[PDB]
């Protein structure tokens, strides 16, 4: 939902997830990116735990 | 004793410090580094076009 | 072992009393270095009033 | 670059958090500052720490004094006075720590 | 380039000769008066440089 606010949707990959959208993707909105991208990582590790 | 239960302390600080690479101050440093140096490589690529 | 490790050498803090029967002694104190380093000979009188 | 920043937040982390030990314990100071430094190191190059090499070999409890640490050793064996050092084996290849 | 195999071994800091090197050994063993070579075992495979 914040990237369709900024205009973007979320393509999920499996490995990775990008996002489409006019123009590059902004700096803020990327780090969101593979901060959720990480923080899935973690959760399915720490889930593991 | 006490430099003993530091130490562990500090021996757990590693999940910490994993921890601190995914919130956004850090990654957002990250992207802009890896932004910069992109739009760096694309514009060599450009040039060369 | 290939190397070991660089070990500090451990401090010596302590009091060594070494105890035994004359003959281990007269045995032992004809090198110089132990009446150099053990200087108080605390004996024992084999018979008490 | 980026094992660069990696390493520089880490440091900066670890500054806030080591000062509080650096206080508590100014006598381990180099060994305080050589734990940082992997600790940095680990979150530069990704290089799993291991606890058995970094902590701290405390060879016997703190003693009050009161009685004084007596010890009567009755085997004078080069091991039993002066201690030894332990190893491990990797498929023949003898490790310590 | 192996930097361990090509780094000259500085085996004493510079000594200003006031006052002259002195040493002392009690221990006068070969490795401690001419000194060893210390070895790497590479799967059982001793190396040194």
């Amino acid at each position: 939902r914040e990237a369709q606010e900024a205009g973007f949707a979320l393509s999920t990959n499996g490995e990775r997830l990008e996002l489409t959208g006019p123009g590059p993707v902004p700096a803020e909105l990327s780090a969101r990116l593979e901060e959720v991208t990480l923080g899935s990582l973690a959760a399915s590790a720490e889930l593991e735990v | 004793i006490h430099l003993a239960e530091a130490v562990e302390g500090l021996l757990l600080e590693v999940n910490r410090l994993d921890e601190l690479f995914r919130q956004g101050s850090f990654l957002r440093e990250k992207t802009q580094l890896e932004a910069r140096f992109k739009e760096a490589r694309e514009q060599q690529l450009e040039a060369l076009r | 072992a290939p190397a070991g490790l660089e070990v500090e050498p451990f401090p010596i803090q302590m009091q060594v009393i070494l105890v035994g029967t004359p003959e281990a002694f007269e045995g032992l104190e004809e090198d110089p270095a132990f009446s150099e380093l053990f200087r108080i000979r605390a004996e024992f009188s084999p018979t008490l009033p | 670059a980026l094992r660069r920043l990696r390493r520089d937040w880490a440091l900066h982390y670890l500054n806030n958090r080591f000062e509080p030990l650096f206080q508590r314990f100014p006598q381990a100071r180099a060994y305080l500052e050589a734990l940082r430094a992997r600790l940095a190191r680990y979150a530069e190059t990704g290089e799993p720490l291991d606890p058995a090499q970094w902590r701290p070999n405390l060879l016997t409890s703190s003693s009050s004094g009161t009685p004084p640490p007596i010890v009567y050793e009755p085997y004078a064996t080069a091991p039993r006075l002066f201690g030894r050092l332990d190893y491990l084996v990797d498929r023949g290849v003898w490790s310590t720590n």
